[PDB]
């Protein structure tokens, strides 16, 4: 072909990949991946360019964000502004993109007989309306808005900010009204103009393409010619920064920083050459590794023995092309706030340490042998971010390299950890501490964010105590890892095996779901489990109790489980209304040890007062830092205490946690663990007869050292879902302390969960989806955060809008009412085929099989949860999917303004439309809950 | 224990319609 | 394809200079790093120099301190030799790192590879006197070879045939005579059944052909 | 720092082992033809060099050893240890030259009279072609100080000798006598004597 320059020899792969793979080079500047699968149900495809908004003009900040966000609005080929995602929405698929300082990655996916279709327009994307540039400037403000108040946004435009105002690095990456309209229509600058002279930097040479489909290679790689041999290359050369952002006046510093939430967090940076071109080796993951190890001997495990740290992060952080940060950031305990030098004297002896003892090879080939495992079972992606993610490294790699570059390690070279090492020093260290107690003791002002911050020169006498730092005998080097696994042995496929899940135990101790994994075939397996007892939620204390025992219990457990969660064994343990969870996914080979350690953990737990007394200030904490969380939260928290039975509220939580003491908890673990019910789904590569090993080896275990002893059937009681009345509306109301945003959730209610009723819901609500996003978001600019879909719980769904917007919720609701009018008038004017078109699209939405196995094991959990064990769901509800007929009218009339059993229910966060009834308020949850009906419970299977 | 893939606050979707 | 050449070699009186150039194909000297090592006649190798070009750093034996200078442009390296001695006379060679980015300043030591090398320029040092070859001819299952008696200084390259003939050529080392030349022959061996030797001097600049005729 | 042997005499096939003996607690290896530029052999103490034979085997006891298991007729060259060290220091060892050891030969016994160009500026040339060991003794005839006496290095394919006698005589003294090579070898029963008269 003469479009293609070059065509790589072959793409490193793992050999349990079936995909292919076929990378080439066209001749102007596209790197392009070839991905073929004929088995995939949707097919995806990314296109990455590596400009970024670093490269920002310095009058217009955030232009490259205003640019990403202005080309899905139509092109020359197709002008109108939501066909791309109309389309996609019309053939089962979606997109996005993000724009990092050196990137800016477009992705996509869509059915996979639509693969062109939707290829074609992503390529005119490449290849500016007045208007709907100052509409979506309002978008993009409302996306900094929503951005304000976030803690990780505020100290990072701060850690730019704080550096060298000349360097690019401490420009404003996302921009808003100011510096996109306000600021340029009072400078004379024409918007649109530089967006048409910036769209000089979206070359072709520096465009990496990833395309994934079951086409073959052949046919994908005529269509990629196709499609992008006529981008034009102008060989823009790729933006380099040699110079550090981080000078000698901005090292050795201390910031003092004011948050919203009330959080206690130390930040240590050390600038440090750009180490990506070092990517065989990874001196940053391993310097990572080891410092921010959390196993016996390493620093968390100090820190966490004195009381002044529960959490470590340590490795290395990106920051462009000739720069780069290490970091390790910390949380603090009101004790460790106020010996942070003491805290920053253990790092630099731990440091020391590490630059006594040297480099280890041994450390360095468990990682790569580790790694080329992790790498060699790797789950099978999800198309859309595989693509993006390639398409996002296809600059840094070649060909050849890009599917195992960040992977796998070959070569073993000391003299860069040493130079790294070298590097981490205290004359080239910035530190950074984060707490509430900085309020009112701050003299500047962050400009884009408004943070209150001090910044002060770190003591020479403090930087000598750090340079004078000895060896700490506390601090040892990790132990061979234990939980390396070994066996890879896949089980073969049993002769009972069932496609589903199936009932093989029920006792009246324990039921057993159990399925042998036959679609993956790999040594991994999920294990989860669910242990119910009424004294799990009866109060907020007991509520109270039960998180305080799992945090400390996870706490407890942390130290020894790392070494297993870094060998591809990981664990969840959380707790729920019926009781608690404990899920245990990963390698199958030492699965049965570490999750008998657990149980051991659990019915053997010893209580450390100091862990208990920090633990519960955290979560204290956690229960007041609830009040900066976002509007649509606040919103859909809301609207889950008004339909839900029994929930209590965080400030009950609150309230009753001060009432939480020692010999209450401790006088409440084995009251817990008296009377338990347990419902298991072991799904991996074990057979059935290990899978009953397992089950009795835990249930043995809770008997023998907990006398755990089995629940009454009458005692399992299910919580019903608020019925409300017919033509009812409710409106709940409260207001946001912290961000200057109002959120808004609309929710109609329907009879029950039946086959009819979900498809109807669900094509409906596929029907309203893009009209939705185009006519709330694109069209009226009424806020960034526009969704709208069903909502199921407790066995009984319905519709529900979430949007987060200024403007206020009745206006945002009187705008919903509009577009539901709107939506009637579409469907009735709307054609067969179109209508098929839908049906179509949402079969191939819920006909998806899931890539992965946790995936898999996450639905038929969820199918367990549900109590319905409805596991042939997808194949029975699509079949009547595809016979239903333009129902949804009648459905439209019965349950969505003059219907009548019209059930809706508004919450309202305080930061032409038809006329609508007078709402009643509510005052008081519990006399709503009281003066209302219940719904009856899904019956079982 | 070591930084992971877009800890920090750059990775911005356009439109969140996959999240919940 | 990676490949070093050295070039700048030859005669210079005693307390003289000589720039020697080692010029690099295949990579960017800026993420390598570059080695000098030398060889005396007769004697084993001897490092003499080494220089890192990203980290600027430069690394001088123990034997040369304040006559020898190494450094870089950037594709090219050079090393300088400001003032010779009699002892300094050997052939010098430069090689490169198979490593990309090797730092310098180090308090392990950690020896890797030098991959790839170049042919090497020799240097002599001493007063006499640069002379042109002399090639006799000596005449004979059946032997017959070339002779070169009077020349200066090192070294020589004869091909017999313009390269032609690869098959039981000896050429025998250069040995010292009396007068203070050099002097070597080259034979070969063929069956019974024309043949011409080509000597090439560089030092002095002198290509001779002679054939070889029985009787 | 130090190397050991200095030389090694083994046959083909032969297990060789060189023990070079040292800061730095690695080392690499290279081997040099004669007269060529060193190749590089070893890297990693561990590791061997690609393209390069399995037959080299890098080894670590303080004292490193380099290991040929297999010895072939095309590995005669000198061996180096290298050895880097702090302050970007590198250092070599005086070299492990190896002679192979191949069965007794014959050296083909030539000789050549001084070209009659050469006589109007003498220099009669001996030779023998192939032969083993290296130790033989050529002397001329009345004997003997100005002769000259030069050996090759050991062949690639054979591994056999070739030895090149040199007697310098002016015209005069050459002109004077007649009469003109007794090779003394090991796999000669009787020293052969090649003459030739004008
Ligand atoms: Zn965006």
């Amino acid at each position: 072909n003469p479009a293609i320059k070059r065509i790589g020899n072959h793409i490193t792969k793992s050999p349990e990949d079936k995909r292919e793979y076929r990378g080439l080079e066209l001749a102007n500047g596209i790197k392009v991946l070839l991905i073929s699968d004929p088995t995939t149900d949707k097919s995806s495809a990314a296109l990455d360019v590596h400009i970024g908004s670093l490269s920002d003009p310095p009058n217009i900040a955030g232009l490259s964000h205003f640019l990403q966000h202005m080309l899905f609005l139509g092109t020359k080929k197709y002008p109108k502004e939501n066909e791309y995602s109309q389309f996609l929405s019309e053939h089962a698929g979606s997109s996005n993109a993000f724009t990092s300082g050196e990137h800016t990655n477009y992705y996509f996916d869509v059915s996979h007989e639509h693969l062109e279709g939707a290829l074609d327009r992503f390529a005119q994307f490449f290849l500016f309306d007045e208007s709907a540039k100052d509409r979506e400037v309002n978008a993009v403000d409302s996306e900094h808005e929503k951005n304000v108040m976030n803690d990780a946004w505020r100290l990072f435009q701060l850690e730019k900010a704080t550096g060298n105002p000349k360097h690019p690095f401490s420009k404003f990456g996302t921009g808003n009204k100011y510096t996109l309209e306000t600021r340029p229509n009072q400078e004379g600058i024409d918007v649109r103009q530089e967006l048409l002279k910036f769209h000089a930097y979206y070359s072709s040479n520096l465009m990496a393409v990833v395309v994934l489909g079951r086409e073959s290679l052949d046919d994908l790689t005529n269509l990629v010619v196709k499609l992008f041999s006529e981008v034009e290359n102008k060989n823009v050369p790729l933006p380099e920064f040699p110079e550090h952002p981080f000078q000698e006046e901005h090292l050795k510093q201390l910031y003092k920083i004011v948050p919203i939430k009330d959080i206690r967090n130390l930040y240590v940076t050390f600038p440090i050459p750009d180490l990506q071109k070092y990517y065989k080796s990874n001196p940053g993951h391993y310097l990572g590794h080891l410092i921010g190890h959390e196993g016996p001997g390493s620093l968390l495990s100090e820190l966490k023995s004195k009381g002044w740290v529960n959490t470590l992060v340590g490795g290395q952080k990106e920051g462009a092309r000739g720069f780069m940060f290490f970091i390790i950031n910390v949380d603090l305990t009101e004790e460790g706030l106020l010996h942070v030098e003491d805290i920053i004297l253990h790092m630099f002896q731990y440091i020391q340490k590490l630059r006594a003892e040297g480099p280890q090879e041994w450390v360095f080939q468990e990682l790569k042998d580790l790694n080329a495992v992790a790498f060699r079972f790797k789950d099978k992606e999800r198309p859309r971010g595989y693509t993006s993610k390639i398409a996002g490294i296809l600059h840094y790699y070649p060909l050849e390299e890009v599917l195992t570059a960040e992977y796998l390690l070959e070569e073993f070279r000391p003299d860069l950890i040493e130079m790294v090492l070298d590097k981490l020093r205290p004359e080239n260290v910035r530190v950074a501490i984060v707490s509430k107690s900085f309020e009112g003791k701050t003299d500047r002002t962050e400009e884009w964010y408004g943070t209150q911050y001090k910044q002060e020169a770190i003591p020479d006498e403090v930087i000598k105590k750090w340079q004078n730092a000895d060896l700490n005998g506390k601090f040892k080097l990790p132990t061979k890892n234990e939980f390396i696994p070994t066996n890879f042995e896949i089980l073969p496929l049993e002769k009972e095996a069932t496609p589903y899940p199936a009932l093989i135990k029920d006792t009246a101790m324990s039921k057993l779901w159990f399925k042998q994994d036959d679609k993956f075939f790999l040594p991994k397996a999920n294990l989860n489990f669910e242990f119910f007892s009424p004294f799990a939620y009866v109060d907020p204390l007991h509520s109270n109790m039960a998180y305080l025992y799992l945090e400390l219990l996870k706490d407890s457990l942390n130290e020894y489980a790392y070494a297993a969660e870094l060998a591809g064994l990981s664990y969840d343990l959380q707790n729920t209304i019926y009781g608690m969870y404990l899920s245990v996914k990963g390698y199958n080979d030492k699965q049965p040890i570490l999750l008998k350690k657990i149980i051991e953990k659990m019915a053997t737990f010893e209580i450390d007062e100091k862990r208990f007394e920090i633990i519960k200030e955290a979560y204290m904490r956690s229960l007041n830092n609830f009040r900066a969380e976002q509007p649509h939260q606040h919103a859909m928290y809301y609207l889950r205490l008004l339909m839900t039975e029994v929930a209590w509220t965080k400030d009950e939580l609150k309230e009753a946690l001060d009432d939480v003491t020692l010999p209450r908890l401790k006088a409440f673990i084995p009251q817990l663990l008296s009377r338990l019910h347990i419902e298991a789904l072991l799904h991996g590569n074990i057979t059935k007869q290990a899978a009953l090993g397992i089950m009795q080896m835990v249930e043995d275990t809770l008997i023998e050292h907990a006398h755990t002893k089995p629940l009454l059937p009458s005692q399992l009681v299910r919580y019903r879902e608020v019925q409300l009345p017919d033509r009812g509306w409710f409106v709940y109301q409260q207001r946001n302390e912290v961000h200057n945003n109002s959120g808004i959730e609309i929710y109609y209610q329907t009879d029950m969960q039946s086959t009819s009723e979900n498809m109807f819901l669900e094509l409906f609500a596929q029907i309203i989806s893009e009209p939705a996003f185009n006519t709330l978001r694109t069209k009226e600019q009424l806020g960034y955060i526009v969704f709208s879909g069903p909502r199921r719980a407790n066995g009984i769904q319905g519709l529900r809008f979430i949007i987060q917007s200024e403007k206020p919720p009745h206006y945002l609701e009187s705008r919903v009412e509009a577009f539901l009018i709107t939506m009637e008038k579409s469907i009735e004017d709307m054609t067969e085929e179109a209508f098929q078109k839908h049906i179509q699209a949402l079969a191939i939405r819920r006909l998806d099989k899931p890539k992965k196995l946790s995936a898999e094991s996450a639905k038929y959990w969820g199918e367990i949860i549900s109590q319905q064990y409805n596991f042939d769901r997808d194949n029975t509800e699509v079949a009547y999917l595809k016979t239903l007929t333009k129902d949804i009218i009648k459905f439209y009339k019965e349950m969505l303004v003059d219907a009548p059993r019209r059930h809706k229910v508004s919450v309202h966060v305080l930061a032409q439309a038809p006329a609508l009834p007078q709402p009643e308020v509510i005052q008081n949850m519990t006399e709503f809950k009281r003066g209302l009906p219940l719904f009856p419970l899904v019956k079982p299977h | 224990g070591i930084v992971e893939q877009c800890c920090t606050s750059i990775c911005s979707l356009y439109q969140l319609e996959n999240y919940c | 394809e990676v490949q070093l050449v050295e070039s700048g070699g030859g005669l210079v009186q005693p307390g003289g200079s000589l720039r020697l150039s080692c010029a690099a194909s295949g990579f960017n000297v800026s993420s390598y790093s570059i080695h000098w090592v030398r060889q005396a006649p007769g004697k084993g190798l001897e490092w003499v120099a080494s220089i890192s070009s990203y980290y600027g750093s430069t690394s001088y034996a123990d034997s040369v301190k304040g006559r020898f200078t190494i450094s870089a442009d950037t594709n090219t390296a050079y090393l300088q030799m400001n003032s010779l001695r009699a002892e300094d006379t050997a052939v010098y060679y430069c090689a490169r790192d198979r490593v990309m980015y090797y730092w310098s300043f180090s308090k392990y030591g950690y020896p890797y590879g030098m991959d790839y090398w170049g042919q090497g320029t020799l240097v002599t040092v001493s007063s006499a006197s640069t002379k042109g070859p002399s090639v006799f001819p000596l005449a004979p299952t059946a032997a017959l070879g070339c002779l070169v008696k009077d020349y200066f200084p090192e070294p020589v390259t004869v091909s017999w045939n313009s390269g032609a003939l690869t098959s039981g050529v000896h050429t025998f080392p250069a040995v010292l005579q009396s007068s203070g030349l050099y002097s070597l022959s080259s034979v070969v061996t063929v069956p019974s059944s024309t043949y011409i030797c080509n000597v090439n001097h560089k030092p002095s600049n002198t290509k001779v052909d002679k054939k070889v005729e029985p009787k | 720092m130090t190397q050991s042997p200095s030389s090694l005499s083994a046959s083909v096939g032969d297990r060789v082992t060189i023990t070079c003996r040292a800061v730095s607690s690695a080392v690499a290896w290279y081997q040099q033809k004669p007269g060529k530029a060193p190749k590089l052999l070893i890297y990693s103490t561990s590791s061997l060099y690609s393209g390069v034979p399995s037959r080299f085997s890098g080894s670590r006891s303080t004292d490193f050893t380099l290991t040929i298991s297999s010895l072939q007729p095309e590995d005669f060259a000198t061996y180096y240890c290298q050895q880097s060290s702090p302050s970007f220091l590198i250092t070599f060892g005086q070299g492990t030259k190896v002679e192979i050891k191949r069965t007794v030969a014959a050296p083909s016994v030539f000789i050549f009279p001084p070209s009659d160009s050469q006589l109007k500026s003498a220099s009669v040339v001996c030779l023998l072609n192939n032969f083993y060991p290296r130790e033989a003794k050529v002397q001329w005839k009345a004997l003997s100080g100005n002769s000259q006496e030069s050996v090759t290095e050991q062949d690639s394919k054979d591994s056999t000798y070739s030895l090149s006698s040199t007697l310098t005589l002016s015209k005069a003294d050459y002109e004077k006598h007649k009469v003109y090579c007794e090779v003394t070898h090991q796999g000669l029963s009787s020293p052969v004597t090649k003459s030739f008269n004008r």
